RNA sequence: CGCAAGACGGACCAGAGCGAAAGCAUUUGCCAAGAAUGUUUUCAUUAAUCAAGAACGAAAGUCGGAGGUUCGAAGACGAUCAGAUACCGUCGUAGUUCCGACCAUAAACGAUGCCGACCGGCGAUGCGGCGGCGUUAUUCCCAUGACCCGCCGGGCAGCUUCCGGGAAACCAAAGUCUUUGGGUUCCGGGGGGAGUAUGGUUGCAAAGCUGAAACUUAAAGGAAUUGACGGAAGGGCACCACC
């Protein structure tokens, strides 16, 4: 990510955060994400530093890139928003997703059904997702996580500070972050602009499936 | 969070601080070239005065203590002087 | 429930995606402010960047009680 | 924290790093020196001369411009006060008080707040006596206390 | 027997042994 | 004051508000501001005019009390005073 | 042991507080201590504004309110059921009931 | 509708403020006092805590006046009751109020000595100061108020956290303690006997301050858990319950 032009942040990845929303934090600040913003605004929203943000995004990849058997790390939303974003994340990477409900015991309980051991976690949002997050501390679990401004980073060795909030922001960091993790082992060339959309990665509230449901004719 | 340049505060952090808490001890209070439009003479006011800073030859009285900074009386101007 | 498709709308239909994406903005809406750190990068303008008028008389907090 | 309150304030006065003159200055020690003098012979303490100096004149620091401070200046000509301005105005306060508890004898409060005074300048006077500028003689009573205004 | 009584009574106790030593003054 | 013959001729003896209403106007978190005013008018009728008046919570005050200083309650009480002698 | 971390009342700064009298009861409970009610309140409740409102002289004339501010012995208000106990947990919630 | 007297200061009134604590709430004036903030003012270690000694010290209570509205120890009754010298009710003296003099005690409590340093996060509030888009008033600009968004200090607090501690309940202090030493005052040593006897001392008195022993005893006690129990709160079931 750093001193490099390979790994740089590029122009239409500017365009995909500014139109997603990943520059919008919360009205809040957390005490340990004050290092990931710029400014406020004014109607009081703290803007993240969309560098600092691709900084955290290739760091992140990078450590899920280091995992050697893709099949043992765990792509992990609670909250809707994410439930399709991360589902989508471990078709592209060979990852294990866990979408929607945790059954608290997964990382501990050895006679557990969804006895899952990983070697790192992915995290939609630290406060949604705070019991994997506590059952990565009796497993040593490394956890990655998606981090608004007023998210709790307890048990989070990578933030990667964005909207994590809004539906668009969501699907386009998971897509950032797939697409990264992909041109970093050499599944894809870093010229193409990548054929996979990042609409794919997007939560579609009930109201605008069923408006795809009708206007097909 | 653990790591900070306690030698080096950016002047953001250090200006935001209490004047005694600062890494080296610094005032919030500094002195004015305070003119009045009526007199000729330049007239050094210190910002915090705490008494009525009058125009030698009167033309006027230049500031009225309050308790922090004095009100300059409408009409005077100001420069900041320093060192 | 467990079946084998999983189950030709989860699978299948998950695959949906439009003509153009909805982050294919024409005239991207920004606050001064983000034009202020894009401008403190490599980004100091794009074409495809419409910055608004500033927010005027900061009032966005709940009254309490 | 205080000596008589609960309080724990921190409003102190905090010289800047740079004991060096400012350049804009241009009053030389000695008409700094003479204007202190004209500031004494009007009748004003150490304290309220610092003050004066400091607003319309631009003089930070007395000892800053020259070498000494403002009391050793009146000290060394004899414009300086036989007691100390600090134990004079504690003395000043306990005569203050006491005129009102002389027809007050149900303000309770005044009563505690004179002992919390008395004891300021038993403190005071002790200190002086053991740097001889008050006479080992000299023990500040509240009937003699009248006459020292 | 609470404590506020047993010491009342042990109070009036004592005010009947300043009786009975008050007589031999 | 006079009965003529089927007719009791009446003067103004002293208004006052229904306990309905002065207690609808006393809500907390806000300053209850009373004054009242010996005077005398230029007929020789003496009246205590009691004034009452509620510190107002803003537009965009987020704030929850709306409560004076004790100055500003008393500038307040010093003008209300000064008012209903002005015209009276 | 100690139930309340602000010993049933609230005052923190004080030392005293005036006392009030208990409506229920009489008994002298502090300020601060005692549970005070605000009742606003229709004179007539739902069975009389039906026939008051039709032999009103006037025509549209709103009905006016009972302001009393009650206050209540700590026993005045339980056994009154103006209060219930609660679990631990649920002690430490101050929001006013929905 | 008035008149008189004496209490008392509703609602506003807050986990708000002030005070060393006890305490303090109509208006206005006078009187001295005070913390906090502001300070490129002054003195220059003057300080922290404290045997002796001292000031203030709720309520009740005592002595001599003044006043006595309400309320009400004692007492007189009227009920309840087996009894009821009590709870309930009607009267009601001392007292409650004011003045001068005592008394010096309260679960006088944050049951938490004072001073100082350090170690988390958060949004509030009160006081002062400083800065910043905007709205409103004195409209005629200012500059001041009223909101608004921040920061700094000082205060009463609150929430939150595996800082850490603790027997735990809990505590940003009750932490920084076997990795034990920042300064200093008071004070505890199983339960009773006992805050008793005795001596001194203060008090007009009531009593307060200091204060044992014999003897007796295997526990008394703290916090938390489970159960049973309630003349506590809520929910649920049953024609061996009701409708």
């Amino acid at each position: 990510s750093g001193a490099l032009d390979v790994l740089q942040m590029k122009e239409e990845d500017v365009l995909k955060f500014l139109a997603a929303g990943t520059h919008l934090g919360g009205t809040n600040l957390d005490f340990q994400m004050e290092q990931y913003i710029y400014k406020r605004k004014s109607d009081g929203i703290y803007i993240i530093n969309l560098k600092r943000t691709w900084e955290k995004l290739l760091l992140a990849a990078r450590a899920i890139v280091a995992i050697e058997n893709p099949a043992d790390v765990s792509v992990i939303s609670s909250r809707n928003t994410g439930q399709r974003a991360v589902l989508k994340f471990a078709a592209a990477t060979g990852a294990t997703p866990i979408a929607g409900r945790f059954t608290p015991g997964t990382f501990t309980n050895q006679i557990q059904a969804a006895f899952r051991e990983p070697r790192l976690l992915v995290v939609t949002d630290p406060q949604a997702d705070h019991q994997p997050l506590m059952e990565a501390s009796y497993v040593n679990l490394p956890t990655i996580a998606l981090c608004n401004t007023d998210s709790p980073l307890h048990y989070v060795d990578i933030a990667i500070p964005c909207n994590n909030k809004g539906a668009h922001s969501v699907g386009l960091m998971w897509w950032m972050l797939a697409q990264e993790v992909l041109r970093m082992r050499g599944t894809i060339s870093r010229e193409h602009p990548w054929e996979v959309m990042p609409d794919l990665y997007f939560y579609r509230d009930p109201e605008e499936i069923e408006k795809e449901e009708q206007a097909a004719a | 969070p653990l790591a900070k340049d306690l030698l080096h505060p950016s002047p953001e952090e250090e200006k935001r601080k209490h004047k005694k808490k600062r890494l080296v001890q610094s005032p919030n209070s500094y002195f004015m070239d305070v003119k009045c439009p009526g007199c000729y003479k330049i007239t050094t006011v210190f910002s915090h005065a705490q008494t009525v800073v009058l125009c030698v030859g009167c033309s006027t009285v230049l500031c009225q203590p309050t308790g922090g900074k004095a009100r300059l009386t409408e009409g005077c101007s100001f420069r900041r002087k320093q060192h | 429930i467990s079946i084998k498709l999983q189950e030709e709308e989860r699978e299948r239909r998950d695959n949906y995606v439009p003509e153009v994406s909805a982050l294919d903005q024409e005239i991207i809406e920004v606050d001064p402010d983000t034009k202020e750190m894009l401008k403190l990068l490599d980004f100091g303008s794009l074409s495809n960047l419409q910055v608004t008028q500033p927010t005027v008389g900061m009032n966005f907090k709940t009254p309490r009680g | 924290g205080r000596m008589h309150a609960p309080g724990k304030g921190l409003s102190q006065s905090a010289l800047p790093y740079r004991r060096s003159v400012p350049t804009w200055l241009k009053l030389t020690s000695d008409d700094v020196k003479e204007q202190i003098y004209k500031l004494a012979k009007k009748g004003l303490t150490p304290s309220q001369i610092g003050v004066i100096l400091r607003d319309s004149h631009g003089v930070a620091q007395v000892r800053f411009v020259t070498g000494n401070k403002i009391l050793r200046i009146l000290k060394s000509k004899g414009l300086a006060p036989d007691l100390p301005e600090d134990l004079y105005h504690l003395i000043k306060k306990a005569v203050a008080v006491r005129k009102h508890l002389e027809r007050n004898r149900k303000d309770k409060d005044a009563k505690f707040r004179l002992i919390l005074i008395e004891s300021r300048i038993h403190r005071l006077a002790r200190y002086y006596k053991t740097k001889r500028v008050l006479p080992p003689n000299w023990k500040y009573e509240s009937s003699t206390a009248s006459a020292l205004v | 027997m609470r404590a506020k009584w047993r010491k009342k009574r042990m109070r009036r106790l004592k005010r009947k042994r300043r009786k009975m030593r008050q007589r031999s003054k | 004051e006079d009965v003529q013959g089927k007719n009791c001729l009446t003067n103004f003896h002293g208004m006052d508000l229904t306990r309905d209403k002065m207690c609808s106007m006393v809500k907390k978190w806000q300053t209850m501001i009373e004054a009242h005013v010996d005077v005398k008018t230029t007929d020789g009728y003496l009246l205590r005019l009691f004034c009452v008046g509620f510190t107002k919570k803003r537009n965009n005050q987020i704030r929850k009390t709306s409560y004076a200083q004790h100055q500003q309650v008393r500038q307040i009480r010093k003008k209300m005073m000064e008012i209903m002698t002005r015209e009276v | 042991t100690k139930k309340r971390r602000n010993n049933g009342r609230a005052k923190k700064g004080r030392g005293h507080v005036q006392p009030i009298r208990c409506t229920n009861c009489a008994c002298c409970v502090p300020k601060d201590k005692a549970i005070k009610k605000f009742v606003i309140r229709n004179i007539v409740e739902a069975a009389a504004v039906r026939d008051i409102s039709e032999v009103s002289v006037f025509d549209a004339y709103v009905l006016p309110k009972l302001y009393v501010k009650l206050h209540y012995c700590v026993s005045c208000a339980i056994h009154s059921k103006v209060v219930r106990n609660r679990s631990r947990e649920a002690r430490k919630d101050r929001t006013p009931p929905p």
